[PDB]
């Protein structure tokens, strides 16, 4: 089983991006997913997270400007990402509260602004 | 309903006396691992029993076949020790018991992974503490009195063997238990951090006042009963851990039961012997009564001054404890020694709060009359003595 993302790359401040997070062998349905991001020397932070319900959130820094979305048929979660600013610049990365709090994470993808 | 999944007849190493009995055990798909002198018939399930979160080790010392069910209650790390006849009926059960716990592990995660709202967020160090004094060794760890640098604080610390077990939200919401402060890890260390009293122990308390009144002891009786009550009913575990020395009083007089034991099963007994209630020492199956037993036994010891049950060798230590009859002091009251031959009813199933009402069998005795237990719970009892 594995979570792992893409779409990440270079772009330039005030462009938009839109993330993918490939579920094989989970089920993201199921479970409330989450994106994150870490820069180099800073701790990782929660970006944003969608409830099976639907419902979304979103942290401070980004509300407004990234949107995150299930897609139940294909088994994958996106965040667009738009008006990118430099602070934005991190490797992003999207989990389940299960694989969160055993610090399981997928490869993850680099942004840089 | 909950399934059995396996069944049949194990030898239980014993703690106490007989060192291997037979028993006959039923795993069920809740978790319970639970062992019974014959093959049951046939109260709810206590956590004390659950093989969840288990490791399983085999090991042919100082037994061929025999089978190990370590596992984290709370902060104590506890170890279950069987053995079987055969190599081959050993990897029956320990396969049994791994599937029955990956099982639970897997819809629990499930459940959870479907039920987190936005609790998909991502505090200390060996060095934020000095070290003052050890209270305690067992086989996978030790206990230490800690002052917390930072604000002057004491702490007792628990400090585990990491790799034997590979929660601060979870703490009861119980007054006199011990509430723990922080949990951490280390590169080959868990360490709980948990309050400590400054009251005093009132294990000393008591032995430079003789005696407590009955007034004061059913201060100090009810505040216990109160806690397990909690224990019991809303955490479904037993704490098989009750006697004087692990009773403290905080600075206001009130009562704290410490949570500052480890099994030294490995590397002298666990239990204090003499306050061992009769089903533990024959390592008959047991439930929440052992811990009324217990409260008999701090009790006696409060009103009277000295056990119900004592001598300096163990072996009739024990004797007495399964075989005598309780006697009393002269002087204590009728309604003091109806609560105590109640709880020291040698049978379980006699004793008082072993039925299925527990606690409220004790609350309801004639020795706590006028008690209100919302006021206990609330710490609005005032205590009959105040600290230094
Ligand atoms: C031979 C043997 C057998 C068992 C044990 C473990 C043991 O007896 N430990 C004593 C004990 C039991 C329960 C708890 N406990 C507390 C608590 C009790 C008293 C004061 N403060 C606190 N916090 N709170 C608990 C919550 C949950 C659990 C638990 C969870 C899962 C399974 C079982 C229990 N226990 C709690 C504290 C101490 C032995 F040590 C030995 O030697
Ligand atoms: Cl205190
Ligand atoms: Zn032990």
């Amino acid at each position: 089983v594995q979570l792992q993302e893409s779409g990440g790359g270079l772009v330039q401040a005030g462009g938009s991006l839109r993330l993918s997070c490939a579920a094989s062998g989970i089920d993201v349905r199921i479970k409330t997913m989450a994106w994150y991001r870490q820069a180099p020397g800073k701790q990782r932070e929660l970006l944003a997270s969608v409830l099976v319900s639907g419902s979304t959130n979103y942290a401070d820094p980004v509300k407004g400007r990234f949107t995150i979305s299930r897609d139940n048929a294909k088994n994958t979660v996106y965040l667009q990402m738009n008006k990118l600013i430099p602070d934005d610049t991190a490797v992003y990365y999207c989990n389940t509260y299960g694989r969160l709090r055993r610090d399981v994470w997928g490869p993850g993808t680099q942004v840089t602004v | 309903d909950v399934a059995i999944v396996k069944e049949g007849w194990l030898h239980k190493r014993g703690k106490y006396i007989k060192t291997w009995r037979p028993r006959y055990f039923l795993l069920k798909n809740d978790g319970t691992f639970i062992g019974y002198k014959e093959r049951p018939q046939d109260e709810a399930p206590l956590n004390n029993f659950s093989v969840a979160q288990c490791q399983l080790m085999k090991t042919e010392r100082p037994r061929p076949n025999t089978f190990i069910i370590r596992c984290l209650q709370w902060t104590t790390v506890i170890e279950r020790t069987f053995h079987v006849e055969t190599p081959e009926e050993r990897e029956e059960w320990t396969t049994a018991i791994q599937t029955v716990a990956d099982g639970l592990k897997k819809q629990e995660e499930e459940e959870m992974d479907a039920s987190a709202e936005h609790t998909d967020m991502e505090r200390v160090t060996m060095n934020e503490f000095e070290y003052l004094k050890l209270l305690g060794k067992g086989t996978f760890g030790k206990v230490i009195l800690v002052k917390e640098k930072a604000t002057g604080r004491y702490y007792a610390m628990k400090i585990l063997k990491k790799e034997v077990i590979v929660r601060v939200l979870q703490n009861s919401r119980h007054p006199f238990l011990t509430a723990l402060k922080y949990s951490f890890q280390t590169h080959d260390r868990l360490c709980f951090v948990m309050e400590y009293a400054n009251g005093g122990e009132l294990f000393f308390h008591l032995s430079r006042e003789r005696v407590f009144s009955e007034d004061r002891a059913r201060f100090y009786g009810a505040e216990i009963v109160s806690a397990l009550d909690y224990l019991h009913s809303e955490k479904n575990v037993v704490y098989r851990d009750l006697k004087l020395e692990n009773l403290m009083l905080d600075k206001d007089g009130h009562i704290k039961i410490t949570d500052f034991g480890l099994c030294k099963e490995g590397i002298t007994f666990c239990g204090t012997p003499e306050y061992l209630a009769p089903e533990v020492l024959e390592d008959n199956d047991y439930g929440r009564a052992v811990d009324w037993w217990g409260l008999g036994v701090v009790m006696y010891e409060m009103m009277c001054g000295r056990l119900p049950f004592y001598n300096q060798d163990h072996e009739k230590l024990f004797e007495l404890i399964l075989m005598e009859e309780i006697r009393f002091p002269r002087t204590l009251g009728p309604e003091a020694k109806s609560l105590l031959s109640g709880l020291l009813k040698k049978d379980p199933k006699q004793r008082l709060g072993g039925g299925s009402e527990d606690a409220k069998e004790i609350m309801q005795h004639r020795f706590f009359a006028g008690i209100v237990w919302q006021h206990v719970y609330e710490k609005k009892l005032s205590p009959p003595f105040k600290p230094q």
